[PDB]
């Protein structure tokens, strides 16, 4: 019974709460492959500009608040970092929460923000010697990309996630291993 | 299926080619097998004209 | 060092060598009574995770906290049993289980 | 080379109209007298999972019994609802027996 | 018939609290795989049914073939209704909402 | 072998400032930090034991803690020398918090507690009393890197979340009174805590939990 | 088998048992939190009443003030973890309804009763000195009719309780 609503939240039949995003970043699986390969995503941009089209999209969206408050999220995420998860300050939230990734462009999980941006860096070399694809017209892309990655609203993931554990436990110290440990 | 609301979904939502991926680890679960593979290998080979 | 059986107490005393805060559990019900659900639910996703692991098959953590998160709905470690099944409001779905 | 027994021939079936099982109002067993296809659980899941919801709830329901019935509105039962015996002159028509009184009762009060 | 009048009374006061306003619809602007479904489903038995039809035809025996028609057009006269979890839905027209 | 006993308390006796700060109240970050011997120095005399008395304190409220949890009133921790809880102990402590007029107590236990005296804990609302034992404290959970950060919600922000996602209070996922974790933040029941899960998927990830 | 066959009434006070009417009553609108406060209530017969009275009133003020908002539905708010607090209480207050020893309110004794897989209860007979105390204060399979007497006369005096323990919804 478990229902992602159209609130992103995970919820059981009853409308009982269980997850606020999907994974966390309520990344569809199915589409998340490729989101990460970003060198690849890279080479074929002026195809995928052509799938993703962010034309048409520009109007029916908030581009703007989500890359705000990330800014400037990241600036005082790099801040502190060392100190340990308990001393660490929660001054901010992390961007989905205040902003449903699907209306916003940008809302994005720090991780796949971080991979991003730390390939960009290292990699933008290529943005130069290559014909010059802007830096943010990639950016634009990838977000875009990812918010057109989300999960959808009500698909059936609870049953998912068990065909998802069902098949592959069909596939196969001393520690208690195998199904037995994990119908334990 | 006996209506067209059912044959929606079977032709939009269950589908071999709506799905080419794993729920599970998002991986390819179609493609070429067996025959096909070795196929390719003699045909992709440079010994091809 | 692999621990036989549970005691974080007991090793607390120790830390003069080991590190405490990076003890971990093969026992969910144990971390549950100790560091509490959200531990024991990063328990299980990390436990479940070794199961597929060393079989070399892949299984995105979405799926495994998708199911964490569930049985620890109630704050406590609950089974997919029949046991754990009974608190939920649905009759026919714990009706047609067992 | 050996053939084998399992000719195709043996192992086929097709939509089963016939056997309309008398409790379930549900086909049955395909064998050679024209039953059907059980569905079952782990077929259901995927539907539920696989995403051809719709159609897999319809497919489910019509290949397993589905009518449609008298129920009351005021008793809320489907059971205690019969058909009424008329008079000439009269249609018959659908009534619940448990919110139905004798005659005797009314002209009483 | 007061008692029925009044539940009709009751009828609007929980379903206006049910309703979010457009400018409140705070859901994605996307058609969801599955809305893209059911419309086309939906419309499709409209049109089997002799239901109006906007578009030519131009040769479509096929009724679905002629719902995935229109809604290149956005031709579709349908209104999704998503449901909230607590029961509050939203009202997106199909031509508002953004295809695939 | 007072040693240990001095080390393991000074240890679990760490922890308490730590909850107590992280549970809002004010206090030093120095003298969370306090070593072993000034410990020593401070609560013990010139013994090799320390004095439990000595030990108990009152702590107050930040600004940000009032500001935000403007019910949060003063805070008296205390230690109990013997390991027996006595229920004139206990009498002696619960009076005292009403006499003084605190919030909330906190009282340690060494061991054991005489029941009697536990149904005498509900005995003074509003004013609530919290009771660990001394070996319970020996090392901080919310250090461990499983427990990720837990923050306690104002009842203002409580509603945004629910006006946010539209949920009945019930309907979240439920994280038991006991849990120690609420022990160590010391939960009230309705209370609605912020948990900052980091993915290996995602980044930092939050969520929520509504004490029961 | 907690029925007082003589103060009619199950063997548990009266007292004990109000508050389980009070709680139930709180949880079928789904208040979990107001049940343990209830708890907190206390400062004889005519304390009991007031006290009883107390405990009411306070349930009727929160109710009322839980439906003043819409924290719940008049039709009662049920969730699973609601769902799960009955359980507790249902499962817990029956212990303390066969633990309960003597009629609280009578002080008698009614003897214990033994039953059958098959369905045959048998009334197995009092202890001494409980009739010596029944008229200081004064194995045989039972009819179902007479057992069926017995309870009818319970519930009558036990329905304001009972109606809260058989329904999860007001
Ligand atoms: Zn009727």
């Amino acid at each position: 019974g478990v229902h992602v609503s159209y609130d992103n939240s995970i919820r059981d039949a009853d409308g009982t709460l269980v997850q606020f995003m999907y994974g966390g970043d309520a990344i569809d699986i199915t589409k998340e492959s490729h989101m990460t390969q970003f060198e690849f995503c890279l080479d074929n941009y002026y195809a995928l500009l052509k799938k993703y089209n962010p034309s048409a999209l520009i109007e029916h969206l908030d581009v703007e608040s989500a890359l705000k408050y990330s800014k400037k999220t990241l600036k005082y995420r790099k801040k502190h970092s060392k100190e340990p998860h308990y001393k660490q300050s929660v001054k901010y939230d992390p961007v989905l929460a205040k902003y449903n990734p699907a209306k916003y462009l940008g809302s994005v999980s720090e991780n796949f923000q971080d991979k991003l941006e730390s390939f960009l860096d290292k990699n933008s070399k290529l943005f130069k010697s290559s014909d010059g694809v802007n830096e943010k017209k990639f950016r634009a892309l990838m977000q875009l990309k990812y918010m057109r990655s989300l999960i959808n609203p009500g698909e059936a993931v609870g049953i998912i996630a068990s065909q998802s554990v069902g098949e592959p436990s069909t596939q196969m110290a001393n520690v208690t291993l195998g199904i037995p440990r994990l119908r334990e | 299926p006996q209506n067209e609301n059912a044959r929606a979904e079977a032709l939009n939502l269950a589908n071999t080619d709506s799905q080419y991926l794993t729920p599970t680890s998002g991986s390819p679960v179609r493609g070429l097998i067996q025959d096909h593979i070795s196929a390719g290998v003699w045909l992709t080979s440079k010994d091809s004209f | 060092l692999v621990t036989e059986g549970v005691n974080f107490q007991a090793m607390w005393d120790q830390e003069a060598f080991i590190d405490v805060d990076g003890i971990t559990s093969n026992d969910v019900a144990a971390v549950l009574k100790t560091y509490g659900v959200e531990a024991a639910r990063n328990t299980i996703v990390n436990e479940i995770n070794n199961v597929f692991s060393r079989y070399a098959i892949s299984v995105s953590f979405r799926h495994l906290d998708l199911i964490a998160d569930m049985m620890t709905r109630q704050g406590t470690y609950l089974a997919f049993n029949r046991q754990g099944m009974e608190t939920s409001t649905s009759s026919f779905m714990k009706m047609s289980y067992e | 080379y050996q053939r084998l027994r399992h000719m195709v021939n043996d192992k086929f079936q097709v939509r089963s109209t016939g056997p309309v099982n008398s409790l379930t109002m549900q086909p049955v067993k395909g064998r050679k007298r024209h039953g059907g296809i059980r569905v079952g659980e782990m077929e259901r899941d995927a539907l539920i999972g696989h995403g051809t919801s719709f159609l897999l709830q319809d497919r489910l329901l019509n290949s397993s019994d589905y009518t449609q019935a008298s129920v009351c509105r005021e008793c809320g039962s489907i059971l205690t609802t019969q058909q009424s015996v008329p008079r000439i002159g009269s249609i018959s028509t659908v009534c619940c027996r448990r919110c139905s009184m004798r005659f005797e009762d009314a002209k009483k009060l | 018939p007061e008692d029925f009048q009044q539940h009709e009374q009751i009828r609007r006061k929980t379903l206006k609290e049910k309703a979010i306003p457009k400018d409140q619809r705070a859901t994605t602007p996307y058609m969801t795989k599955y809305e893209r479904a059911r419309i086309l489903g939906t419309r499709a038995l409209q049109i089997s049914m002799n239901a109006p039809v906007f578009v030519d035809l131009e040769g479509e025996t096929d009724p679905l073939r002629i719902a995935m028609k229109e809604l290149a057009e956005k031709k579709i006269p349908l209104v999704i209704r998503r449901y909230l979890p607590d029961g509050s839905f939203e009202d997106w027209s199909v031509e508002e909402l953004i295809v695939d | 072998e007072n040693e240990r006993n001095i080390s393991r308390l000074w240890r679990a006796f760490r922890t308490v400032k730590e909850m107590v700060k992280d549970r809002g109240y004010f206090i030093t970050q120095e003298e969370v930090e306090l070593p072993l011997e000034d410990f020593k120095a401070k609560y013990c005399d010139s013994m090799g034991r320390p004095q439990r008395k000595m030990m108990s304190f009152q702590a107050n409220p930040t600004e940000e803690s009032i500001s935000k949890f403007p019910d949060m009133g003063s805070l008296w921790v205390e230690f109990c020398d013997e390991p027996s809880v006595g229920v004139k102990t206990m009498k002696t402590f619960v009076i005292h918090i009403q006499e003084k007029n605190f919030q909330t107590g906190i009282f340690v236990y060494q061991n054991n507690i005489t029941p009697s005296a536990m149904k005498l804990v509900p005995s003074i609302p509003p004013a609530t009393i919290e009771t660990f034992n001394e070996a319970a404290l020996v090392v901080n959970i919310t250090h461990h890197e499983l427990v990720p950060k837990h923050i306690r919600l104002s009842s203002d922000e409580k509603r945004e979340l629910l006006k946010r996602y539209r949920l009945k209070e019930s309907q979240l996922p439920r994280i038991q009174r006991a849990d120690p974790v609420a022990l160590y933040l010391g939960l009230k029941r309705g209370e609605v805590v912020k948990i900052i899960r980091k993915s290996e998927t995602s980044g930092r990830y939050a969520s929520y939990r509504i004490c029961m | 088998r907690a029925s007082c066959l003589f103060c009619h009434h199950f063997r548990l006070k009266s007292v004990e048992v109000h508050r389980y009417a009070c709680k139930l009553r709180l949880l079928q609108y789904g208040l979990i939190d107001e049940s343990y406060k209830l708890d907190e209530i206390t400062l004889s017969s005519t304390l009991l009443n007031e006290l009883k009275s107390k405990r009411s009133e306070y349930v009727d003020m929160a109710i009322a003030k839980a439906l003043s908002d819409g924290r719940t539905t008049e039709r009662g708010s049920f969730t699973a973890t609601v769902n799960d607090e009955r359980k507790k209480l249902v499962h817990e207050f029956h212990k303390k309804l066969l633990s309960r020893g003597k009629c609280d309110n009578c002080g008698m004794f009614s003897p214990k009763f033994r039953k059958d897989g098959f369905t045959k209860i048998f009334e197995t007979a009092l202890n001494e000195k409980q009739i010596t105390n029944n008229r200081v204060k004064g194995s045989t399979y039972i009819l179902s009719t007479e057992v069926k007497n017995i309870l009818d006369t319970v519930f009558r005096k036990e329905q304001c309780v009972l109606q809260y323990v058989f329904h999860s919804r007001p």
